[PDB]
């Protein structure tokens, strides 16, 4: 770009003119030539500044996903996060999530205790389901049922503020033995 | 490479008058004209340029012949047709190498069509052309270069166009081009292979905009529309303040030469047409300003001396003059920025 | 949190020359100097778009909330959206929308009532005199409240789950109980102090939106967004009232009063003035940009962990031990409810 | 000449746009006008004494949709922030700067939020984006036999919840999805 | 982890035309320039 | 002077590199040529 003077290319100029006039085109010259250098650093910094923030965020995602398990949703792929592994790419990393994603889903009933004897039954871990006959425990994000015993319930209540209890016996094991 | 230029070019799918031959209208030159013609062998000798076509304004004359060509810039009379009569004002004669190339492959089926363009941008005259047997139907459809074959520095003006015939014993092809910025698709040989204009279709100005051959899918904000405005108004203040012009022209008693009435005039706006109108000028000379240009410049005082005087006298008043008038009466200095009037 | 901000699209050839063709031929000398301010305020507006969606295009399907509104006594009237507000929107999300004033909506035709503005015109019609124009976001602020609705009917009909997988249907009572359980209390608790816990959660919800209303601003970070993008545009609109060193300030009078050759000086003068204004607020709205996409990949972050399951982290969703999150609609940002 | 794109040169001051009758309260003495960011907005009439406000011309700018070249040539035009019935007369009276001149058949005439898309029909089905065109509109090329159509975002497939009192879904199956980051 | 920087209030009339009264009515000239200047060093501050 | 660097000025283009043969195909009205960035690249000699 000529930038507003004779030519745009300097060893011609400095042919064709001598110093005590082409000074000021020279100087046009400079100044339109470090004018666009300062556009160019300034928009380099800036992508430097945007590609740290990203590698920061994928040096965290390296160092959570892959040197342990995430228990944050939707950070290491989507679904429930169960491994990953990093994969080099020109000038950037892959991540290779293995992600696990629930299926097949049935309505059975829910209850949120069970009250055998006056007192309120709490699943330990996972919630009170019912066949529509029978009630049963089984984890969350797995449908395996099993039978209501004293160990997979903790009791403590009176049978009186539970909203939606639902009338069961439990079962244990030492009243047989 | 695929780089962008803008220059005068013919635009792409553009209006091409197409002529016959068995009486040569003189078509207009504006901006180039796009030149194509097809023949067997030769029914076509050359054109004429120029402005007017007479002895009063330089012309030129290009006609070819079996073995080179005779191009001159010239300020031929009149052929009406031995293609001109006067070389008086003329110089320049240019002679080379023939423009018509014909080849034939021992058949006449392998009709030439030779497509030529002409422009005077800054004078130096430029000559393109291609030379080959094309399908023949008409104007083709695949695309073709054209190389520059002499580039002559005509430094004339030109206006009118003409073409010049053979004896005996379909052509025409006529386009004017316009200034449009092209970009032009270079093989690495270095011909073009390809070209798109940049003034005819969204693709088209959204392939010029990314200067590539394929675009992506999705959206490509390219320029601006814009409502040219149809008229222009122009509206100044209702004040007409005349000047007392009237009055100075009007008067009945112009004082003499030895002692010239001086008029201050001041706060008026000076409309020259109520000096037009009063009086059959016969020496309308300004030095500072033009006759033609007065009413479209602002001036901070206006003195207007008035006096009878002889007839040769008036050729005696003005800067840098001598006489009984000029150095006793009334004397002009050579700094004078105005006008002298005399009827 | 700010999302996105206002997308501006100038044209440097006219916003530098007024419809003067002199003037462009002398600014085509300045080679490529335009083609970059255009691609860099095109990659903010595309940067703009990718931030919003990012931030609320989080689920697939779009739930809606079922007919009947009974959440074991939790009270969601004024985040659920409103069918009697022709929008569809929360009282919440109304009172968001009431307490920020747009300069431009961007959104308006404009151009028609310019002419017919009766008074001063305004920053937007002098915005649209010396080449400045706003281009109007991709998602209408109206789907974005149907992308918050269906977050948040997510959120208290299925649990967590729908973020992961299949939306499985949880009553919100062990729901409840679930994000009790996370925390380090058992499901007996809730179970026992139920309608405390509701009349509690009923209290606070009655409370943040009184908050909201009698405060003078706490949207502060939403209004100071926009009234920095507004002040920088109308600095830069400003800037073409200085002469830079020149005679005149207006391109159609040095043009039309001074020769081609001389007035040649002042122009480049104009030229270099102008442009340098120019690229001064690219540059600002360059570093605007980025500070935005930073907040915006810590909204979609907060998002995707606070409202779409129990964050574990202490303070990132709200002070103390956090339970949920509801999201709400804002101009130009977002608002969650801890 | 009013309610028209003009040139003016009001007493010395020159410009473009659109001129008509205006409700100021000018002083006697007053003969500009302005507004906050210092641009000439209304001028009093020097022969009339009446009051005109000044107008851009017809701000805005042309965005082109298009698929890709290697699959079809057709394009669509869209003309950004402008109520294009005004462009519909301008392009009538043919004052329009752009130069390229494409079709409107009636059915191609689109009063988007975003301003005017020209070559492309509404189809009041709901498909996922392809283009984005703006104000939640989108373009893609689709049979019909093909042409450029425009439709508003689906932002997904329409499901409801089952909540009840006393209803969970718990599955009974699972999967491993291998998904990817950059 | 650095937290802070040190905050700085440059000022335009006493940086580029020191106690001088045309080189300040040129500056003048090129209308708010710098105002935007003094306004991001107060938001520096502010953000520090 | 080939395969060294040396001062050159051909036909008043003033300039300094390496000359060498090159395979490129000039038409005879083709004078100084280019590369894709605007620089004087191969330059045919006037004489041979
Ligand atoms: C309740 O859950 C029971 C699981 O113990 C299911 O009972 C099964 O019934 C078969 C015969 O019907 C038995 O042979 C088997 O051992 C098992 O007990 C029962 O289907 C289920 N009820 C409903 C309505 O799902
Ligand atoms: C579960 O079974 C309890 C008896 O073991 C029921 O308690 C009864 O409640 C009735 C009133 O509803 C009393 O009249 C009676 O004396 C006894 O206390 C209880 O209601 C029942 N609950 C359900 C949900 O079936
Ligand atoms: C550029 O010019 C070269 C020199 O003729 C071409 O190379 C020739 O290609 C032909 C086949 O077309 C060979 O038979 C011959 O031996 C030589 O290699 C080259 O093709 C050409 N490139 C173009 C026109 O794109
Ligand atoms: C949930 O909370 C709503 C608060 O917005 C309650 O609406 C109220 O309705 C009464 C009139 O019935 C108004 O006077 C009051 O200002 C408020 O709008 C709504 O009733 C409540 N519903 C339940 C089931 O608690
Ligand atoms: C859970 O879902 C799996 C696939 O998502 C099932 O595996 C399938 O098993 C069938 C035969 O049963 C194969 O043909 C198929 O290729 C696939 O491997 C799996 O059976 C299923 N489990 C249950 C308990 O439903
Ligand atoms: C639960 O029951 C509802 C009742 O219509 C049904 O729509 C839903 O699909 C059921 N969920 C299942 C089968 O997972
Ligand atoms: C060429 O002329 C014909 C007939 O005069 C006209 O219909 C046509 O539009 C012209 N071409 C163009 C490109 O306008
Ligand atoms: C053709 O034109 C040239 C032009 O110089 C002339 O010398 C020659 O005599 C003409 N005739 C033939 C047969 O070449
Ligand atoms: C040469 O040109 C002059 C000026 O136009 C003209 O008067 C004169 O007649 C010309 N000579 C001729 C025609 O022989
Ligand atoms: C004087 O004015 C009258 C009235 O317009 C006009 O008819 C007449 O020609 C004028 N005479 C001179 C000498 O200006
Ligand atoms: C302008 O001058 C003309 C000429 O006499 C007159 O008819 C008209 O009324 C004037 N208008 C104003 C506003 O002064
Ligand atoms: C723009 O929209 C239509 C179409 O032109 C019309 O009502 C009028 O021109 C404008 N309306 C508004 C409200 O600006
Ligand atoms: C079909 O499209 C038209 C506009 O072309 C619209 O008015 C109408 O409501 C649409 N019908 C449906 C069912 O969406
Ligand atoms: C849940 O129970 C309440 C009262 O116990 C009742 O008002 C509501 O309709 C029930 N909803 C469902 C889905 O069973
Ligand atoms: C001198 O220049 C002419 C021009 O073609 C030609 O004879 C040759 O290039 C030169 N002669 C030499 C170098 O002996």
């Amino acid at each position: 770009s000529k930038f507003g003077a004779i030519s745009s290319v300097l060893n011609d100029i400095l042919s064709r003119l001598d110093p005590p006039e082409a000074e000021v085109q020279i100087d046009r010259l400079i100044t339109g030539r470090l004018q666009s250098l300062q556009t160019y650093v300034t928009q380099q910094l800036i992508r430097a500044a945007e590609i740290r923030a990203s590698a920061n965020l994928a040096a965290t995602k390296m160092s959570e996903c892959v040197l342990g398990q995430s228990k944050r949703v939707d950070f290491c792929g989507k679904g429930y996060h169960l491994m990953s592994f990093p994969q080099s790419a020109p000038h950037g990393v892959v991540f290779l999530h293995v992600t696990y994603v629930p299926a097949q889903e049935k309505n059975f009933t829910t209850a949120p205790a069970i009250c055998h004897d006056g007192k309120a039954h709490f699943p330990r871990e996972g919630v009170f389901v019912s066949n529509g006959t029978h009630w049963f425990v089984t984890q969350r994000n797995f449908y395996e049922p099993q039978i209501i015993t004293t160990d997979n319930t903790f009791v403590s209540g009176n049978c009186d503020v539970v909203i939606g209890i639902v009338n069961n016996t439990v079962y244990d094991p030492l009243q047989l033995e | 490479v695929l780089h962008l230029t803008q220059d005068l070019f013919l635009p792409f799918f553009s209006n091409v008058t197409w002529f016959h031959a068995i009486d040569n209208p003189v078509l207009p030159f504006n901006d180039g004209v796009y030149f194509a013609s097809t023949e067997k062998s030769n029914i076509i000798r050359g054109w004429i340029f120029g402005t007017t076509l007479d002895s009063k304004t330089q012309s030129l004359l290009i006609v070819n012949n079996a073995t080179n060509v005779f191009i001159k810039v010239c300020e031929f009379q009149f052929c009406n047709d031995g293609v001109y009569s006067s070389a008086n004002n003329c110089t320049f004669e240019y002679v080379s190498q023939p423009f018509l190339m014909d080849l034939e492959g021992k058949q006449g089926n392998f009709k030439n069509l030779r497509e030529f363009v002409f422009k005077n941008i800054d004078g130096y005259f430029k000559i393109y052309s291609k030379h080959t047997p094309i399908i023949g139907r008409d104007f083709p459809q695949g695309f073709s270069a054209l190389e520059p074959l002499v580039d002559l520095p005509i430094g004339i003006n030109i206006t009118r166009f003409q073409t010049l015939l053979a004896l005996n014993r379909a052509d025409y092809y006529v386009g004017y081009l316009q200034p449009r910025t092209f970009l032009l698709k270079y093989n690495e040989n270095g011909t073009i292979t390809d070209a798109v204009d940049c003034a005819l279709d969204p693709l088209s100005e959204t392939k010029c905009t990314l200067k590539s051959f394929t675009v992506e899918k999705g959206i490509y904000q390219t320029s601006n529309f814009r409502v040219q405005p149809t008229e222009s108004i122009v509206r100044f203040p209702n004040v007409t303040n005349l000047c007392p012009f009237h009055e100075v022209f009007n008067a009945t008693r112009f004082a003499s030469v030895y002692a010239w009435n001086r008029k201050r005039i001041s706060n008026c706006v000076a409309d020259y047409s109520v000096l037009y109108n009063f009086a059959p000028f016969f020496a309308f000379k300004c030095y500072g300003v033009s006759p033609t240009k007065l009413n479209d410049l602002c001036f901070t005082n206006v003195y207007a001396d008035s006096f009878v005087i002889k007839g040769n006298e008036v050729s005696q008043i003005a800067p840098g003059q001598t006489g009984n008038i000029a150095d006793y009466n009334y004397k002009l200095p050579d700094d004078f920025t105005g006008c002298v009037i005399a009827w | 949190l700010p999302v996105s901000m206002t997308k501006t699209s100038v044209d440097c050839t006219m916003y530098i020359c007024g419809d003067s063709t002199e003037c462009s031929n002398l600014l085509l000398q300045y080679g490529s100097f335009c083609t970059q301010l255009k691609r860099a305020l095109t990659g903010i507006a595309v940067e703009q778009d990718k931030n919003t969606q990012e931030v609320f295009a989080q689920v697939k399907q779009i739930y809606k909330t079922p007919p009947i509104k009974y959440f074991g006594g939790f009270n969601f009237s004024q985040i659920l959206p409103d069918p009697s507000k022709p929008s569809k929107r929360s009282p919440i999300e109304d009172l968001l929308f009431n307490k920020v004033t747009l300069a431009d909506a961007g959104f308006i035709k404009q151009y028609g009532d310019c002419l017919g503005d009766i008074a001063a015109r305004d920053l937007i019609c002098a915005q649209k005199f010396n080449g400045l124009t706003v281009l109007p976001p991709l998602l209408t602020d109206e789907m974005i409240a149907q992308y918050t609705s269906a977050l948040l009917a997510g959120t208290i009909t299925s649990g967590w789950t729908f973020g992961a997988g299949p939306a499985l249907q949880i009553p919100f009572p062990m729901q409840m109980a679930y994000r009790f359980n996370g925390i380090g209390v058992t499901q007996n608790v809730l179970y026992e102090n139920q309608k405390l816990i509701a009349n509690q959660f009923n209290s606070a919800i009655g409370k943040i939106q009184d908050s909201l209303f009698s405060t003078p601003s706490a949207l502060g970070k939403l209004q100071d967004v926009v009234n920095h993008n507004a002040q920088a545009l109308n600095t830069l609109v400003k800037q073409l009232s200085s002469k830079f060193g020149a005679i005149s300030s207006v391109l159609n009078d040095i043009l039309s009063r001074l020769d081609p050759p001389e007035a040649e000086v002042q122009i480049d003068r104009l030229i270099t003035g102008r442009l340098q204004s120019l690229q001064t607020y690219v540059t600002q709205q360059l570093i605007r940009a980025a500070e935005i996409r930073a907040s915006a990949n810590l909204a979609a972050t907060k998002m995707s962990e606070c409202v779409l399951g129990q964050s574990k982290r202490v303070d990132f969703c709200g002070k103390g031990y956090h339970l949920m999150s509801f999201p709400q609609s804002a101009p130009h940002g977002v608002v969650f409810l801890h | 000449v009013k309610n028209k794109c003009v040139n003016f040169n009001f007493n010395g001051l020159t410009g473009t746009g659109v001129l008509t009758k205006s409700n100021k309260k000018f002083l006697p003495f007053q003969q500009f006008g302005r507004d906050i960011v210092d641009t000439t907005d209304a001028v009093r009439d020097p022969q009339t004494l009446e009051i005109l406000d000044i107008t851009p011309c017809s701000f805005g700018g042309v965005s082109v949709i298009t698929p890709g070249t290697n699959t079809s040539n057709q394009v669509a035009v869209l003309y950004q922030g402008v109520n294009c019935t005004e462009v519909s007369v301008a392009i009538h009276a043919d004052q329009l700067t752009p130069t390229w001149r494409v079709y409107s058949t009636g059915s191609n005439v689109f009063q988007t939020r975003a301003g005017c898309l020209i070559g492309a029909e509404y189809v009041n089905n709901s498909y996922e984006c392809d283009i984005p065109i703006g104000a939640g509109i989108c373009a893609s090329y689709q049979t019909q036999s093909q042409s450029i159509i425009a439709y508003t975002m689906s932002l997904g497939a329409e499901n409801s919840v089952a909540y009840s009192n006393n209803s969970i879904a718990i599955p009974t199956n699972f999967t491993i999805s291998v998904t990817t980051e950059i």
